[PDB]
């Protein structure tokens, strides 16, 4: 047997309210600078999918 | 977000307009007049861009509100501008308007009344009435213009008297009326009044004409002067002006001339810029268009951008200090200009300081909006256009997506411990992760321990909120002060300002929490569901279960997941009812599980469930406990039931298939019956031995009494075990069972292993006998085949020296390969399919259920036969894109093998297995088609992202209406009823499972409650109303569909599905009809129909259902798995693309479909074949002689050596004399202007240029002699003209031409003409062939398209039945409604084709919205632009564009689109936001 | 009804719409060769009267543009000679619920 030499939680991440740019005042892109999580198009077709409107909100 | 805090005003609409000068200068902070940022020191300089007014900078307060960078909102400035500006977007609008005005009597150039014709049109279709813009049109009496007013008077009292009469009704409001279909007319019209406005050359009011005006890429207008002919013109017309009583051209004398004309023609432009009625009453100014003012936005949004040490100076304030120093310049020039003048003349240059001062402020001004309208500089900024579209656009990347607070990534590791409806959260996020829950009475407890506990000891608290609003972090402090603010969390308030106001604890993730699960890309709705928090300490890694692995698509090979936190009850409600996975067991697009147990758990089943399988006591009772904990809530008795044994003596022993029927007994409802169902298995009885049963699963009064249970039954399967019990107790106990089964197998899998090894790879000496035998006439085969595709009788030998030439013939030949390739592969797969066939099973040492490799093959735990035969039998004929192995020039497919060898090996046939090993020719053909498919994987460049993109945009909206039909966000109509029985997909399975629901009668009775109905519903009206739409669809059963009786129209069109008993779709009325005559069975006929009619009751599609996205996620999911090429018609994506993306009218293989009836034979049909498909020269020729002498004259003989007469008549119906007319006719005439054309080109260019570069690479009869004779008088080169007219063999023709022609390569000219040249073509059409009948239809398909053609064949083809692939043909000929049958059909042929089932409610949907115009709109820019929803248009592209249409219009955005309701903060309309939520209070 | 063999003059085609309340229809023989209503794509397409589309307008509270749109020159509102704001019952088979009504109006 072979390890393999990547340790795939690399990008692991969590954040309840960190750091906001200036312009929009959303979550700052980074994960190690407590950075947020993108909630793009599909995750925004999918909320509204379910008709589940305060989950969007 | 707080709920302490409520907001009591709202915004309703959004009003687009143009910021006036005099409202900028009102308004602005401070006045910006100094291009430095700063002074020095490092304090802000007064009058410059950071400028203290502008808000707080610098650790200073703000100079307006007096505030800190916090708290102060910024505040807006202006820059005043020395000369007014054309703002870059409303340009091309302003230069339309000055192209379409009379410079004298400033007036469009458009006749008063054809202007006066268009305001009144524009004023009708500001309310909803476009029929009566059209029949204004008709009112109609070089006019006089006592006549001409009378004219303007008539239609303006039909204006005034068709608004009135609207308005008294409700047809229009005082707001008017405004539908995408009104705002298709009110487009139409100001395109075509602008298009009627540019066309005028000379003024129809005042017959002077205007000096036409040009324009360049930048913001800059020229005057072209008048020619002679006008300028005389001007003249004689100089008179009549006195009784009343290439130049550069400055902006100030744009905007005076705009002044006039905006002044002059108010009333049109009233009505132009107005997309409902003017109510403010604001007069339409040219100024708008005009920029003599710029805002300064706040310094809040133009700070500078810190990396690290170094401070970098903000793009926006680059530009506008570009501004700020031009301003100061023109400040100076026109002071220098107030100074001097007597002395002037030479005013060419004062002209020209003017010129150069307005275009440099102007590129300031373009600059600083639109970059790409700016001068060259030695990248440039971006403007505020670039800002809002830098890459998918502001709107995109910040509005319809952002990125979130509370949430959490990780990767998934998987755990069958934890329910199927909970996610595994680790210690690590469970500490950081908080809810603000208020303090309460009721939870005073459990919050006081999370405060003492602290933010790193779980379940804590890292914060508490007071009810003054101030927050208290917990993360400092130590026990003893955590214990003293516990002791403070119910204290009451003493400020009645807040009284109303209690405390809230930012409490740590619990295990009662909900979250958002998501696995991107989320291509389905599935792929993002609620899951129950579940926090296992020592973990590092998100843990799920295996029953979610489908829905997701997500395999645990290092996959990553988000996890989001929402913050409200609301939103947690919404996450645990609605998007829980629990609710998603059957996915929307067919109707068909996506939950179920991946494979320990289906190979542990077929070994529990097996006869052999005994359990003792001891043994029963703890898998019983082992999977079903009354405790964690899995009973529903409060006390585990048992069965009694199955051997009662010598010793008590239990059934493997009892520990089944105990789960089911233990979780399912004890009020309700057992389940009833009969189900088959995957694996066949043959494998259990001889008469045995165990195919057919049999569940009766819910216990297990026959069959095993594979994946066809606890599997993502329909209409296995935990499908049926999904249908007949609900979501929540299947889920119980999943999790239940999960757990029992896991612990049964641990107590009685499973394994894999070579005993499961071995076939038995009898076995492995059959196996060499069957294999020892593949030899032959190579050779047999080669020598049939060849054409040789008595079967040549393999080194024969004409098999050997004719087989190169074929090597050369990409077809000729082909149909050796497909015969021998063919013969060779029937040789590896009668191997497996003996050997598997029959042949194998070691058998099921022992053998662990067949036994997962079986059960769908994993692999299948196909597989399995290649490790134990061979791995078969190596297929290479459709073809055998690639082949050298030499005729050698390796260097081992001989040149043009006729054996299957050297072909790519392998005849070895895995288990036995692969030889090393056979080693390096599997590694060709092993790379093969990871090379397709490599070039696919066809993506189901922008297809679903397109439609997901236009569909959102889109959703059930409370009156039951699909309404869009606008209110408009798309469809009367779902799929048209407003049926939910995820509800039709069972509907027509007739006898399953009859098996469970009293368990569906018990759960579609009736007693709690009968009161709300009518059980008379529609039944009644049933039987007489029945009588008459009986009455024209044999008769045709535009015969059929329209007296009674369906059930469904006029009672509520939801509110009458029996208003069921007439597809289902048939179905349940039939089932009940052909079915003879204490339930009586009639009782069981009452069920039935409920069921679909039952089975109503919810109003408030996002059918929209649902239907674009239907077609986009599934298209994912066509990504793959083929293996003549386009399929795939790139079909689906032509259809849905861009609805072309140009389709890459248009075809015919033509139904042959059945008095035309197999011969006359492949006959018309023949006479309908294009017939080419080429096609009939098989050689040309060209006898090139020069004589006296260059003589050219050519002799045309056709195929027999005889042998084209048979193979293209045509005849000698059609032969005859093309040569006479068209060929010489295409001929000779070839040739002259050729003599030019020699001419013309007598070589290519040396030393200047090119572009890089990367005896006759008299009737002859007539015909002769009149063929000489209209050809200008030929003498001779003979042709074959008894047999029609050959033509020959001499060509005769001069001496200064020369050489020429005539063979070549000839050739290229001959496949030019038509024999016999009908338009539109290639080629007409016979392929085999479709589904039992004798059918015709055409490689082209032309309805009228085919009509007139009437005798052949039945024209009420002549389908087409091509959408927009079938739409021009026979209509809207043809056409939308096509799109359904055709989509459909684009799933069915790779076996995937989609919803045809999805598909009409689709197609109803595309058809909504009554035209063929596709998803994409061209197909929105009649949308009401301004920001969803700038949201999809071209943002600034859209929002200029949008001021334009003076456009209010009613906030109505899901797009439009993000942009503004509101709640969607789709769903829960459907509707409002009321208290009941009880004191008046 | 005009039907026309081959071509109509431009200044022929402007007296169509000249005397109100008379309507003029023009038809190429060629196109009239096969009925375009018989065929299978084609649903039973119903004109309704001016209180039958009043009280289809009240049941779904619509505005007459708020529906499903046909073209003025539809090949099938050109057959029932359809005028604007006319509307049409469309009786089409589902294969999903068989006989379904659905409307359009004829702007
Ligand atoms: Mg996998
Ligand atoms: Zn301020
Ligand atoms: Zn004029």
């Amino acid at each position: 047997y072979q390890r393999l030499r990547h340790m795939v939680n690399d990008k692991f991440q969590v954040r309840s309210t960190g750091p906001v740019n200036s312009l929009t005042m959303q979550p700052v892109k980074g994960r190690k600078r407590h950075g947020g999580i993108r909630v793009g198009e599909m995750e925004r077709d999918a909320l509204i999918g379910h008709g589940t409107s305060f989950l969007l909100q | 977000m707080d709920i302490s805090k409520p907001v009591g005003s709202e915004i309703t609409s959004v009003d687009f307009g143009i910021l006036t000068a005099k409202e900028i200068r009102n308004l602005s902070a401070k006045q910006i007049t100094n291009p430095t940022v700063l002074d020095n020191l490092g304090h802000p300089v007064s009058g410059g861009l950071y400028d203290l007014a502008l808000g707080a900078f610098l650790r200073n307060l703000c100079s307006t509100c007096g505030l800190d960078e916090k708290f102060c909102p910024g505040h807006q400035g202006h820059i005043e501008l020395p000369v007014p500006c054309y703002n870059p977007l409303f340009f091309n609008q302003l230069y339309i308007y000055l192209r379409a005005s009379c410079l004298f009597c400033h007036h469009f150039r458009l006749k008063s009344v054809e202007v006066h014709r268009y305001a009144c049109k524009l004023r009708l279709l500001q309310y909803g009435l476009i029929d009566e813009s059209y029949k204004l049109d008709e009112i109609t009496l070089d006019i006089s213009s006592t006549l001409l007013n009378e004219l303007k008077s008539k239609r303006s009292e039909y204006v005034d008297m068709a608004i009135a009469k609207a308005l008294s009704d409700g047809r229009t409001t005082e707001r008017g009326s405004f539908t995408a279909t009104v705002n298709d007319e009110r487009k139409k019209l100001v395109h075509e009044f602008h298009k009627k406005l540019l066309s005028r050359g000379k003024c129809d009011n005042c017959g002077m004409f205007s000096p036409k005006f040009r324009k360049d890429g930048f913001t800059k207008i020229f005057e072209t002067a008048l020619n002679e002919k006008q300028i005389t013109n001007n003249r004689v017309k100089g008179f009549i002006r006195q009784d009343m009583i290439s130049t550069y051209i400055l902006s100030t004398e744009v905007k005076n001339i705009l002044d006039t004309v905006f002044r002059k023609e108010q009333c049109v432009l009233q009505y132009v810029f107005h997309s409902r009625p003017n109510l403010s009453r604001k007069l339409v100014k040219a100024d708008s268009f005009f920029m003599d003012v710029l805002v300064v936005p706040p310094t809040r949004f133009r700070l500078p951008s810190k990396l690290g040490e170094e401070v970098h100076e903000n793009s926006q304030n680059q530009l506008l200090s570009k501004v700020l120093t031009t301003s100061l310049l023109i400040r100076d020039l026109n002071d220098d200009l107030s100074k001097l003048k007597v002395s002037l003349e030479d005013r060419r240059v004062i002209f020209s300081r003017l010129m150069n001062a307005f275009v440099t402020i102007q590129n300031d001004v373009n600059a600083f909006i639109d970059s790409t309208k700016a001068q060259g500089r030695t990248v440039p900024i971006p403007g505020v256009k670039q800002a809002l579209e830098k890459k998918e656009g502001l709107f995109r990347k910040h509005m319809m997506g952002k990125r979130v607070n509370y949430a959490a990534r990780s990767v998934i590791s998987p755990d069958p411990n934890i329910e199927t409806n909970e996610i595994g959260v680790p210690p690590v996020f469970a500490v950081k992760l908080t809810y603000p829950e208020p303090v309460t009475a009721y939870n005073i407890a459990e919050l006081r321990q999370a405060v003492i506990n602290g933010p790193d000891k779980w379940p804590g608290a890292t914060q508490i909120q007071n009810e003054d609003g101030s927050l208290v972090s917990l993360i400092g402090m130590s026990v003893e002060q955590r214990k003293a603010l516990a002791n403070q969390l119910l204290t009451p308030s003493s400020n009645v300002s807040t009284h109303t106001l209690n405390k809230k604890v930012y409490r740590h993730i619990k295990n009662r929490d909900v979250v958002l699960m998501n696995r991107q890309p989320t291509l389905h709705k599935a792929s993002m569901m609620g899951h129950k928090v579940r926090v296992l300490p020592n973990e590092k890694t998100l843990r799920l279960h295996y029953a979610n692995t489908g829905a997701y698509n997500a395999d645990f090979d290092g996959d990553e997941m988000n996890m989001h936190f929402p913050q409200n009850e609301n939103a947690r409600a919404e996450a645990l009812n609605l998007a829980n996975t629990d609710s998603q067991y059957l996915t929307p697009t067919s109707g068909s599980p996506v939950r179920g147990l991946i494979q320990d758990h289906i190979s542990a089943g077929v070994w529990l469930t097996s006869k052999d399988s005994f359990f003792t006591r001891e043994q029963y009772q703890q898998y019983i406990y082992g999977c079903i904990r009354p405790e964690d809530g899995h009973t529903t008795r409060s006390k585990i039931v048992t069965l009694p044994p199955t051997i009662f003596k010598p010793y008590p022993l239990w059934t493997g298939k009892q520990i089944i029927t105990t789960v089911l007994l233990n979780v399912t409802p004890p009020d309700m019956p057992g389940i009833n169902l009969i189900s088959k298995n995957k694996i066949k009885n043959e494998y259990w031995g001889k008469g045995s049963l165990e195919n057919e699963v049999l569940f009766k009064d819910g216990a297990l009494l026959c069959g095993i249970l594979d994946k066809s039954q606890y599997g993502a399967s329909k209409y296995g075990i935990v499908h049926s019990l999904h249908e007949v107790y609900g979501p929540e106990v299947a889920a119980k069972v999943l999790s239940v089964l999960g757990r029992l197998f896991t612990n049964y899998i641990t107590a009685t292993a499973f394994t894999c090894g070579m005993d499961d790879l071995r076939l038995t000496a009898e076995g492995n006998k059959w196996r060499t035998d069957i294999l020892k006439t593949s030899v032959d085969t190579g050779r047999e085949a080669a020598a049939e595709v060849t054409n040789l009788d008595k079967d040549t030998p393999a080194d024969d020296p004409e098999l050997l030439k004719r087989l190169q013939e074929i090597l050369r030949d990409n077809n000729k390969s082909g149909i050796l390739d497909a015969v021998t592969s063919s013969k060779v797969n029937a040789i590896t399919s009668q191997v497996v066939s003996k050997c598997v099973p029959d042949g194998t040492m070691k058998k099921f259920p022992c053998n662990s490799m067949q036994a997962m093959a079986l059960s769908g735990a994993k692999g299948s036969n196909v597989n399995v035969s290649q490790i134990m039998c061979l791995l078969g004929q190596q297929a290479l894109e459709g073809r055998r192995v690639p082949v050298m020039v030499s005729g050698k497919t390796l260097p081992s093998f001989k040149p043009y060898e006729t054996d299957a090996m050297a072909g790519g046939y392998v005849k070895g297995r895995f288990y036995s090993g692969i030889k090393p020719q056979e080693y390096y053909f599997h590694c060709m088609a092993g790379r093969e498919g990871l090379i397709d994987t490599a070039v696919k460049t066809s993506r189901s992202g922008y297809l679903q993109r397109c439609l997901t945009k236009q569909l959102e909206g889109v959703h059930v209406s409370y009156d039951n039909s699909i309404r869009d966000a606008d209110g408009t109509l798309v469809q009367f009823m779902y799929g048209g029985d407003a049926i939910d997909i995820t509800k039709e399975s069972h509907m027509t499972q007739f006898e399953f629901c009859l098996d469970n009668y009293y368990a569906l009775l018990k759960k579609y409650n009736p007693s709690a109905l009968i009161e709300h519903l009518d059980v008379e009206s529609a039944l009644k109303y049933s039987k007489k739409t029945l009588k008459y669809r009986k009455k024209h059963s044999k008769e045709p569909h535009y015969k059929q009786s329209v007296k009674y129209d369906p059930v469904l069109a006029k009672y509520n599905p939801a509110k009458y008993l029996g208003s069921v779709s007439e597809n289902f009325q048939d179905k349940l009809e039939s089932f009940l005559d052909k079915n003879s069975k204490g339930v009586n006929e009639k009782k069981f129909r009452a069920l039935m009619q409920l069921k679909y009751m039952r089975s109503l599609i919810n109003p408030g259902e996002a059918v929209g996205i649902i239907a674009s996620q239907s077609v986009g999911e599934p298209s994912t798995q066509m990504t793959l090429n083929t293996f003549n018609v386009t399929l795939g994506i790139p079909r689906l693309r032509e259809i849905v993306m861009t609805a072309s009218a140009a389709i890459k293989t248009p075809q015919m479909t033509l139904p042959i009836w059945n008095d035309v034979s197999d011969e006359q049909a492949d006959t018309f074949c023949k006479s309908i498909s294009k017939v080419l020269l080429s096609e009939v020729i098989d050689k040309v002689i060209v006898t090139e002498t020069t004589g006296t004259a260059r003589s050219y003989v050519i002799h045309m050596r056709f195929f027999d007469n005889n042998e084209y008549s048979e193979e293209y119906d045509v005849s000698k004399e059609e032969l005859q007319n093309v040569i006479s006719n068209q060929f010489i005439h295409l001929l000779e202007a070839a040739i002259v054309k050729e003599i030019k080109k020699q001419k013309r260019t007598t070589g290519p240029d040396i030393g200047v570069a090119v572009p890089r690479l990367q005896n006759m009869n008299k009737v002859q002699r007539d015909r002769q004779s009149a063929i000489i008088s209209h050809h200008r080169f030929i003498t001779k003209y003979n042709f074959d007219d008894e047999s029609g063999k050959w033509c020959e023709f001499k060509l005769e031409l001069a001496a200064d022609t020369e050489k020429l390569l005539m063979v070549n000219i000839v050739e290229e003409i001959c496949r030019k040249s038509i024999i016999r073509q009908i338009p539109h059409i290639d080629r007409c062939v016979h392929p085999e009948p479709e589904n039992g239809k004798r059918v015709l398909v055409t490689e082209g398209v032309n309805f009228q053609a085919m009509w007139d064949q009437e005798a052949f083809i039945d024209v009420d039945g002549i389908t087409s692939n091509d959408v927009a043909a079938v739409l021009k000929t026979y209509g809207v409604e043809a056409a939308r049958n096509t799109i359904v059909n055709e989509i459909n042929n684009v799933f069915s084709r790779y076996a995937i089932s989609v919803s045809f409610r999805h598909l009409d949907l689709i197609a109803d919205m595309m058809t909504r115009q009554g035209t063929y709109l596709a998803f994409n820019r061209q197909g929105m632009e009649t949308s009401t929803s301004s920001f969803m248009k700038m949201s999809y592209e071209t943002t600034c564009q859209f929002l200029t249409k949008a001021v334009l219009d003076n456009e209010r955005e009613q906030l109505d689109s899901p797009s439009a309701r993000i942009v503004v903060g509101k709640l969607n309309n789709v769903g829960t936001g459907s509707f409002d939520v009321l208290a009941k209070v009880p004191n008046a | 009804i005009f039907v026309y063999q081959n071509n109509i003059t431009p200044s022929a085609m402007k007296l169509v719409p000249s005397i109100p309340p008379a309507t003029i229809e023009t038809f190429n023989e060629a196109a009239l060769v096969v009925n375009i209503t018989h065929h299978e794509l084609v649903p039973k397409h119903i004109r309704l009267s001016s209180d039958e589309k009043r009280e289809l307008l009240k049941r779904y509270r619509l505005k007459e543009s708020q529906l499903p749109r046909i073209q003025r020159a539809d090949p099938v509102a050109l057959y029932l000679g359809l005028k604007r704001g006319e509307v049409v019952k469309i009786i089409r088979k589902s294969e999903t619920s068989g006989r379904y009504a659905s409307y359009r109006i004829c702007m």
